[PDB]
């Protein structure tokens, strides 16, 4: 499923809550470690609605736990992730990823 | 419906068809400030200028000799805008003697222009620049990586064919001033004497085992100042470790003087070890010239000179370069499959 | 009088030509009209040029100057020309009645078990076997005015008018009594029940402003051009009449085309036709938020189009697109548990108006006719010349009634 394996903790007073917006961010990967996205390639962060499906599941269950300025290690299995059917161009069916999603600032 | 924001220049869509990019030098002025706007060439000319530079290099031997005046450089990676950056910043080719180490195309969303650039240019000067061959040219990695893809976008498949088998022919041991001796990676404890090097054939994909594989693969320890050939390594899993013994049999066996490599990126751009007590020179230096590698590490680069019995070392700067999507999409198969997520959505929340 | 009939009548020639030829521009010019009841259309058009030339206007000399100088060497011929024009016009008639019914009543059946390359041989079949009937008297003169004693009067009506004009009404009430309970089954019933309850203003209007009121939608991205795709009628809000094609656009029993027609609507932004750069970063911009920059989604949009193009004009159209997005499985992942396609009640009241238009008008003549066989005889001898001309205006307004349909209006407007 979702797992979470800190890297690099720090404070963990504050955490999201249930319909705030969330800033990001991360670098993706797959299992063997060849990298397919970033968020600094491109110089500005991720944003999403947690709470509303717009995001894979697995974000959706693993993000919740951490809290400001936390890095950590997350691994989606293929049920939370884009599944069997997968996507085209990019995620063979049935891969498993490994993100790096460290947050940043809470609005 | 013309145009929404008007602050970006257009790329021309005219592939150029022998028209002057041949004269039997070929042209190179128009080759800077066409692919500068991410045109494009007619396959036809592609694959004569790449053809071309193949039949060149074909006839260079196994072990280049260079005379003194020379200016190493090191990987490149396929950055085209920083390529720039580098022949700016170095002299011009007709004034100034080179020489490439490193690998020129995967990683990089540019690799077909630098390419033909290179080889265009080899074209023209077949005397005053070298190249020699990496890791990076071989079936299998570049199959793997983001190659592939692009010559099956922005050109055919018969161009990927034809620049495979010109990398075939690439020479790998690049001697120089009979002094040094400059290789892609590091030396094998199987390879002894330089002798040895001037009889193996390089005409095929590289093995997973001996001298060929062990050249193009090795790397330098990373704990120098330590106790007491051939530790096996574990980052790249397959090839062999140094140590500083076997550097000194190897430069006291035959008469040379220091190693240079193009691998280890660094935060600096070069970085010398330990100087050798028998002449006082260092015996190892490893050099990095693209900045900015993966768009991560945020590092400068460098780019070695040498003339005049003095080793000096320049350093080197940024450049911005245009964007495209990973693996080269385009945006109907980008936003296709949220388009179906949100019409089906919300169709069925409007209909119960 | 002199002058002024013959303006009448050389405006007739001229009206017949431009009309019966206006339709055969759009349907070649544009690729998406080549539907299987469109090449039927353009027969009764082409047979509406040949009595739109040759057999008005020499009928036209006749009028006044009492004597053919065309002469025996072909006057008679004429004769066949005329009697080749009404009797194919009423057997391509009669096929497409009958067509339309076995589509509709069983929608699969058509829908797959015949193409366009058997089409082009069966309307090939019905001129010439019709030709054939008239050219036998035409030269065996079993009988410039027409007489014959009573054989050939009755053989012709007892073939071409009247018995077309038998099957042709017939079989298209049937397409009317089994094409009214499919609009009223057991579930167009369930889809107003809701339309009822969802109407606040409770005019039958259903306003962007009333769907933005549902709880769950007032997030969506997209609404706003779903909502005009939609709104066919183009005034800014939805009504019954085209809500139901709307929903019923998506089924199971559907095909790729519509479906994939419908994605590519999302993106054109005026019914053009065609998607431009303005068009092709808008639409994209409200779906893209920001997170990418400005100028790198305008760099991305530039290099799709420039590999889109492979017509040199600079824009895409239905067919590149298909080029490009070909082979992506969309169709299967737009699909609603509705099930009813209401696609072939789509066009039934223009293809319709007309099997009546030729019924109410070259009627007369064959009845007054025969009767004029007969021995009674008025002070009408020249009423043949008063009601058998009203005919050729028939073939006239043939072309006229189609500029409702938005296919054909977007050609007729071009
Ligand atoms: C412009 C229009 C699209 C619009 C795109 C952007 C805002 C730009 C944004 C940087 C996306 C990137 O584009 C370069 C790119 O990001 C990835 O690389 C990626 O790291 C990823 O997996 N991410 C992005 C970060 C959050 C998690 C996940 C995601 O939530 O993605 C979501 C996603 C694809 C949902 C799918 C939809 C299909 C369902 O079947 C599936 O259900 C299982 C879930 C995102 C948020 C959607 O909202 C997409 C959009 O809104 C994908 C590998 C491919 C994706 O491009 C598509």
């Amino acid at each position: 499923g979702v797992q979470v394996e800190t890297i690099s903790p720090g404070d963990g007073r504050t955490f999201p809550k249930r319909g705030q917006t969330c800033v990001v961010h991360y670098t993706g990967m797959l299992e063997d470690g060849k990298k397919f996205d970033s968020s600094r390639d491109r110089n500005k962060p991720f944003k999403f609605m947690l709470g509303k499906q717009e995001v894979i599941r697995g974000w959706e269950e693993g993000v919740a736990q951490m809290s400001v300025g936390q890095r950590a290690k997350l691994t989606i299995s293929p049920d939370y992730a884009y599944g069997a059917t997968g996507h085209p161009g990019i995620i063979p069916p049935h891969a498993t990823l490994v993100f790096d999603v460290e947050l940043l600032k809470l609005e | 419906t013309d145009r929404v924001v008007k602050a970006v220049p257009f790329p021309p869509s005219h592939r150029l068809t022998a028209k002057e990019v041949f004269d039997g030098k070929p042209r190179v002025d128009i080759l800077k400030a066409h692919l500068m706007k991410e045109g494009r060439l007619e396959e036809s000319v592609a694959l004569r200028i790449i053809t071309e530079g193949a039949s060149i290099l074909r006839q260079e031997k196994n072990l280049l000799d260079i005379d003194a005046p020379v200016t190493v450089c090191g990987d490149i990676h396929g950055q085209f805008f920083d390529l720039m950056k580098l022949f700016e910043v170095g002299g011009s080719p007709a004034n100034t003697r080179y020489l490439f180490l490193g690998d020129y195309v995967d990683r990089g969303y540019f690799s077909i222009e630098c390419v033909l650039y290179l080889w265009a240019l080899k074209i023209l000067y077949p005397k005053t620049l070298f190249l020699l061959r990496g890791n990076h040219e071989c079936r299998h990695l570049t199959e793997y990586f983001t190659f592939k893809q692009e010559c099956k976008i922005k050109y055919s498949e018969r161009v990927y064919d034809a620049c495979m088998d010109a990398f075939d022919c690439l020479p790998l041991a690049a001697l120089m001033n009979q002094q040094f001796l400059c290789v892609h990676g590091g030396l094998s404890p199987e390879i002894n004497t330089l002798d040895d090097i001037r009889k193996l054939d390089r005409f095929k994909e590289p093995p997973a085992y001996g001298p060929m594989c062990d050249i193009l693969w090795s790397d330098p320890l990373e704990d120098f100042g330590n106790e007491k050939h051939f530790t096996h390594n574990t980052v790249r899993g397959c090839s062999y470790f140094y140590s500083y013994p076997a550097v000194c049999d190897f430069l006291q066996h035959n008469n040379l003087l220091s190693i240079l490599r193009a691998h280890e990126a660094q935060d600096a751009g070069y970085r010398m070890y330990r100087k050798s007590q028998t002449t006082g020179f260092p015996s190892l230096i490893t050099i990095f010239s693209a900045p900015n590698y993966l768009d991560v590490y945020n590092n400068k680069a460098a780019v070695l000179k040498y003339e005049n019995n003095v080793m000096n070392i320049r350093q080197f700067n940024c450049s911005p370069h245009p964007y495209w999507l990973p693996n080269f999409m385009d945006v109907f198969t980008w936003s296709l499959p949220f388009v179906g997520e949100k019409v089906t959505e919300m169709l069925v929340n409007v209909l119960n | 009088w002199v002058v002024g009939m013959g303006i009448v009548m050389s405006l007739i020639v001229l009206a017949i030509v431009f009309g019966n030829v206006l339709v055969i521009t759009a349907i070649a010019k544009f690729e998406r009209l080549q539907t299987v009841t469109n090449y039927f259309i353009t027969s009764l058009a082409c047979a509406d040029l040949v009595m739109g030339l040759a057999v008005v206007p020499f009928g036209a000399a006749h009028i006044l100057m009492k004597m053919w100088t065309f002469g025996n060497f072909w006057c008679e011929f004429w004769t066949s020309i005329d009697v080749l024009c009404v009797t194919a016009s009423i057997e391509t008639l009669c096929v497409i009645a009958v067509d339309r019914y076995f589509a509709i009543t069983s929608p699969f059946k058509y829908q797959s078990l015949l193409t366009k390359n058997k089409a082009r041989v069966i309307i090939l079949m019905v001129w010439i076997v019709s030709g054939l009937t008239s050219f036998l008297p035409i030269q065996m003169h079993w009988y410039c005015d027409f007489f014959t004693n009573q054989a050939y009067a009755i053989a012709s009506s007892i073939v071409s008018f009247y018995v077309p004009l038998v099957i042709m009404v017939f079989v298209y009430s049937r397409v009317f009594q089994e094409a009214k309970r499919q609009l009223d089954a057991d579930e167009i019933k369930r889809l107003g029940k809701r339309f009822k309850k969802l109407d606040l203003d409770n005019s039958g209007s259903l306003s962007v402003e009333e769907f933005m009121s549902l709880p769950e939608l007032q997030q969506n991205p997209l609404v706003q051009r779903v909502i005009d795709i939609f709104d066919t009628d183009g005034n800014g809000e939805v009504d019954f009449k085209e809500f139901i094609e709307g929903v019923s656009q998506f089924s199971v029993k559907g095909d790729k085309e519509q479906k994939l027609r419908f994605a590519f609507r999302i993106y054109d932004m005026d019914k053009d036709g065609y998607i431009s750069n303005g068009e092709l970063f808008q639409v994209l911009k409200m779906m893209v938020g920001n997170n990418l920059k400005d100028t790198q989604l305008q760099q991305i949009v530039d290099k799709t189009i420039i590999n889109a193009d492979k017509d040199g004009d600079g824009r895409i159209s239905f067919e590149e697109f298909c080029a490009v997005v070909g082979g992506l499985d969309i169709h299967k992942k737009m699909v609603v548990d509705v099930k009813f396609c209401l696609k072939e009640h789509k066009a039934l009241k223009t293809l319709g108006i007309i099997m009546g238009t030729f019924t109410l008008c070259w009627l007369p003549f064959f009845i007054v006719n025969i009767v004029h066989v007969i021995q009674d005889n008025l002070i009408r001898k020249e009423v043949y010349i008063l009601l058998n001309w009203i005919g050729y205006v028939n073939s006239g307004f043939n072309p006229l009634i189609y500029c409702r349909s938005p296919d054909f209006r977007i050609a007729f407007q071009e």
